[PDB]
């Protein structure tokens, strides 16, 4: 099925980048950019709201909720906008993929994959998470206290069990976003081996469900980066 | 902010809104009635100065 083998792949500053990837978190990055300018024009305290300012709306209600329910919003203002915009980039990058931009060689190739397939996507915003709550953790608790207490955890005689939960924490966080992905950039490359007339059914299908597993994994990776937020200020 | 800046103000006006037309009720019923009571307070010093100079005389 010819998995791997991102195009447009270059080096630069002695490394190695896949290109595709970059167009994708790029094409992703400009739809959000381009929402929240909208939002930004036509923002109104008193009016009544415009389709982007309910979903903006809707989306940063949500968040807040979380917050409230599991970390005051006074301790933790800075992780409304991290889950919010990480919610959004998810989302957006795994509907992209729902648009026709796959082609036949004579494998099938995809103008747009989602980045969340790409290893370093997810890698990058489980890691950013992982630094960004424990450095709240270190603020919260102090640079020698914030260790003390992930070792501990909850259950002091259970300190090997929460290291390993913490590194646990970022690996599942990134690999549960990239296999859902991942898994379904080969479906799609699988459906692509059926002929044109059968094709349909099981491609039409399998992204009519990928729009919801898709909504849901954004979903469930904001949640969780609220809730090891919290658990990590507190 | 603004919804609920709205909504409070919502909340205020009908409210104040309520309140201050029973409190111009109020207050116009207030009024007239100690302007009554000061007509009546002036009648019964006229009736009191009336008898006083009846009985003087």
């Amino acid at each position: 099925i010819h998995v791997g083998h991102h195009t447009l792949v270059f080096e630069l500053f002695g490394m190695t980048f896949n290109g595709d990837t970059i167009l994708a978190t790029a094409v992703t990055a400009v739809i959000v950019i381009a929402l929240a300018f909208y939002l930004r024009a036509k923002v109104t305290s008193t009016g009544v709201p415009s389709g982007v300012q309910l979903f903006w709306e809707a989306l940063t209600i949500q968040m807040r909720q979380q917050i409230e329910g599991s970390i005051g919003m006074k301790i933790a203002p800075f992780v409304l906008p991290l889950s919010v915009t990480i919610f959004v980039f998810i989302l957006i990058s795994n509907w992209l993929a729902v648009l026709p931009l796959q082609y036949g060689g004579g494998a099938a190739a995809e103008l747009y994959k989602a980045p969340a397939s790409d290893i370093n996507f997810v890698l990058a915003l489980a890691l950013f998470v992982f630094v960004c709550y424990h450095a709240a953790g270190i603020w919260r608790r102090g640079i020698v206290g914030h260790p003390i207490k992930v070792v501990k955890g909850h259950v002091a005689f259970l300190a090997p069990i929460n290291i390993v939960e913490e590194l646990a924490k970022p690996i599942s966080l990134a690999l549960r976003l990239f296999g859902n992905i991942f898994a379904g950039g080969i479906l799609v490359a699988l459906i692509a081996m059926f002929p044109w007339y059968i094709q349909w059914f099981p491609n039409a299908v399998w992204k009519t469900f990928d729009l919801f597993v898709g909504l849901i994994q954004a979903f469930i990776f904001s949640l969780l980066t609220i809730l090891y937020f919290s658990q990590s200020m507190e | 902010a603004e919804r609920e800046a709205m909504l409070a103000k919502t909340a205020a006006d009908n409210r104040k809104s309520a309140e201050q037309v029973a409190a111009a009720q109020a207050d116009y019923e207030k009024e007239m009635a100690e302007a009554r009571a000061q007509a009546s307070a002036l009648r019964d010093e006229a009736r009191a100065a009336g008898r006083s100079v009846v009985d003087e005389k």
